[PDB]
């Protein structure tokens, strides 16, 4: 009722106390085309339905490959799940998409063509997402002159990333510099880090973990929403993960910012 | 073949007249030229 004007709240230390969350599974392929049939998810419902929870409120969205995956990752779902299926030489990638679609990123679009920019704290990256980024950087001192790159043409900068569908830089801060893309390709956005997401959990199934979010060097945390278990068999990946759900789902929590309280506080 | 003359099987253009009384041979064909030119591309020169 009374929204958006942030005001105390009065609880007590006097008083103990004495369905319609849906789960939303992601997967990827090999794993299925190993699975050799079209009904496994109908068994993955009916277990489901033993479990506590209806029938009708899972569903599968699959995912070819990692980086056909990395492209907008909408994951709008009352609780998800991604399962990973690791690579001992696709690393910084997954990294990255933790990151991504762990953490809650709120972006404005830039025009590379026109404007210099600038990063501004420990909290701001530039996301970069689509089909195959190439991104062109070249930073200047103080009253626009290239500092190892040459401003009169365009192919002479430091490029940081090449054949990347999702690539999320950050630069030095407090220092100008120019920008080039295809802008038919991919788009760059401006993102900053608002705040830990908690609507999602990501679980890894193939080597050792590499997870971190934290593009601070000193500070590698590992959160719990990163989940790493092995695997030979994908079948026993999944009915495990089914017979522990109860454990993820009560680790995970609502999205703060769907709670109809959340209300001009950021999407609602 | 050259009207009363005692050699046979005589080959090659002549220079009595290589063109007839006609006109120039024309040929439309495509040529490479790959070389290695002088050409500061944007160096030596104001950095402002």
């Amino acid at each position: 009722q009374n929204y958006g004007i942030n005001l105390p709240i009065t609880g007590s230390m006097d008083i103990a106390y004495a369905l319609t969350s849906t789960l939303c599974l992601y997967y990827p392929t090999e794993a299925a085309t190993e699975i050799n049939d079209n009904s496994w998810k109908d068994t993955l419902s009916q277990l489901f339905l033993t479990k506590g929870w209806p029938t009708g409120s899972v569903y599968f969205k699959e995912y070819t490959n990692i980086a056909s995956f990395s492209v907008d990752p909408q994951l709008y779902c009352d609780y998800n799940v991604v399962l990973m299926k690791y690579d001992a030489t696709l690393q910084l990638d997954m990294s990255e998409l933790a990151d991504l679609i762990l953490n809650e990123w709120l972006c404005n679009p830039m025009d590379i063509t026109l404007y210099y920019y600038q990063q501004t704290d420990e909290a701001n990256k530039w996301i970069s997402m689509g089909s195959s980024c190439t991104i062109k950087v070249c930073p200047l001192n103080t009253q626009t002159l290239g500092i190892g790159c040459l401003t009169t043409d365009a192919t002479t900068f430091e490029e940081v990333a090449t054949a990347e569908k999702l690539v999320i830089t950050d630069v030095v801060d407090g220092v100008n510099h120019k920008l080039d893309v295809t802008t038919a390709t991919c788009t760059i956005r401006n993102c900053k880090k608002l705040g830990p997401r908690e609507n999602v959990a990501v679980i890894q199934v193939g080597g050792s973990d590499i997870l971190d979010i934290t593009a601070d060097p000193t500070t590698a945390p590992q959160t719990e929403r990163m989940m790493r278990i092995n695997w030979k068999k994908w079948w026993q990946v999944f009915y495990t993960v089914v017979d522990y759900v109860d454990q993820i789902i009560q680790v995970m929590s609502k999205r703060s910012r769907s709670l109809n309280s959340a209300a001009f506080y950021y999407r609602v | 073949k050259l009207t009363r003359t005692r050699l046979d099987r005589l080959y090659g253009l002549p220079a009595a007249d290589p063109n007839n009384g006609k006109e120039y041979y024309e040929i439309a064909g495509r040529f490479s030229l790959i070389s290695l030119v002088p050409s500061n591309d944007d160096y030596q020169t104001p950095i402002a």
